[PDB]
């Protein structure tokens, strides 16, 4: 858990007007949710060799597909995993009226082949604290330019510096729930596409899942913050689910 | 004249869900989720409708 075989390179260009792409390979846990069609929809992180933990507003069915090792989505072929899904755990917490409790754990069929391209991310502790103004990373397939309307071929990596709940509240005011956390304002932003991926914190050497790409602006404005789901308040369910399935 | 389905927001949040899933309006404009088509209508004081799923 959490150390890329193939380390990531991430440069200033990674905190400017909506980031960078990636070197190929470098976030193993980082799959994309396909359509019967090869539609992206929505990302995700493998967590297990079994499990991908994603946001609960992406719908995602059990005719979907998770495409583990996938760079360019262009390509007329590279080395992926297609794996099918079993069994879908939308928290039943989930507040579709405000995007609270954010979390959906897909149950594969398939299990996931652990490479040098593909693994997992670390989970954190619930009594994990991530300070406000350390700098994060988020990771997909969203659009670059909401006047794009086009989804990047290539897995794109921004850094952003994440919020205390009471200064994102100044923007969002009082929409901001604990099942949520913010992060960026800062020249960089998650947009469509980008849901249900990660928000990486390097932890002790390993990147750790600090939130899951939820909501935000409507327009992908790089001077406000993006919301998440706020993993330590969601881990002990994550923990629970895995435990009964 | 014609038409089919109104595109919907979340009223009790004031941004939208990141999600991919293309939407044709009545216009000829691809919209990158329907949340967005509604912020675009309201905005715009527009009235838009969804022509079909997935791009234009």
């Amino acid at each position: 858990c959490g150390v890329p075989a193939i380390q990531p390179v991430l440069s200033g260009l990674s905190r400017i007007v909506n980031g960078e792409e990636a070197v190929p390979g470098s976030w193993p846990w980082q799959v994309s949710l396909q359509d019967k069609t090869g539609f992206h929809f929505c990302g995700g992180s493998l967590i297990n060799e079994n499990w991908v933990v994603t946001a609960a507003h992406c719908g995602v069915t059990t005719s979907d597909v998770v495409v583990a090792g996938e760079f360019d989505q262009g390509s007329s072929s590279e080395k992926i995993q297609k794996l099918k899904i079993a069994k879908v755990f939308k928290n039943s917490k989930y507040n579709s009226l405000t995007i609270n409790n954010d979390i959906t754990l897909l149950k594969l069929s398939t299990a996931a082949s652990f490479s040098q391209t593909v693994s997992a991310v670390c989970l954190p502790s619930a009594s994990d604290d991530f300070a406000a103004g350390t700098t994060c990373v988020t990771t997909g397939w969203g659009l670059t330019r909401y006047t794009n309307a086009n989804t990047p071929d290539r897995l794109q990596q921004a850094s952003l510096p994440l919020l205390s709940n009471t200064n994102c509240k100044k923007y969002w005011g009082t929409k901001i729930k604990d099942a949520m956390i913010c992060a960026g304002a800062s020249g960089v932003s998650s947009c469509m596409g980008d849901s249900g991926g990660p928000l990486v914190c390097k932890k002790n050497g390993a990147w750790t899942l600090v939130g899951i790409v939820s909501w935000g602006s409507s327009t992908c404005s790089t001077s406000t913050p993006g919301v998440y789901a706020r993993v330590t308040a969601l881990v002990n369910w994550v923990q629970q689910t895995l435990a009964a399935n | 004249d014609s038409l089919g389905r109104e595109a919907k927001c979340y009223n009790e949040l004031n941004g939208c869900t990141l999600e991919y899933r293309p939407v044709c309006g009545t216009d000829g404009d691809t919209y990158p989720n329907e949340c967005v088509l509604c912020f675009e209508n309201r905005k715009r004081q527009t009235s838009i409708l969804i022509q079909k799923s997935g791009p234009c």
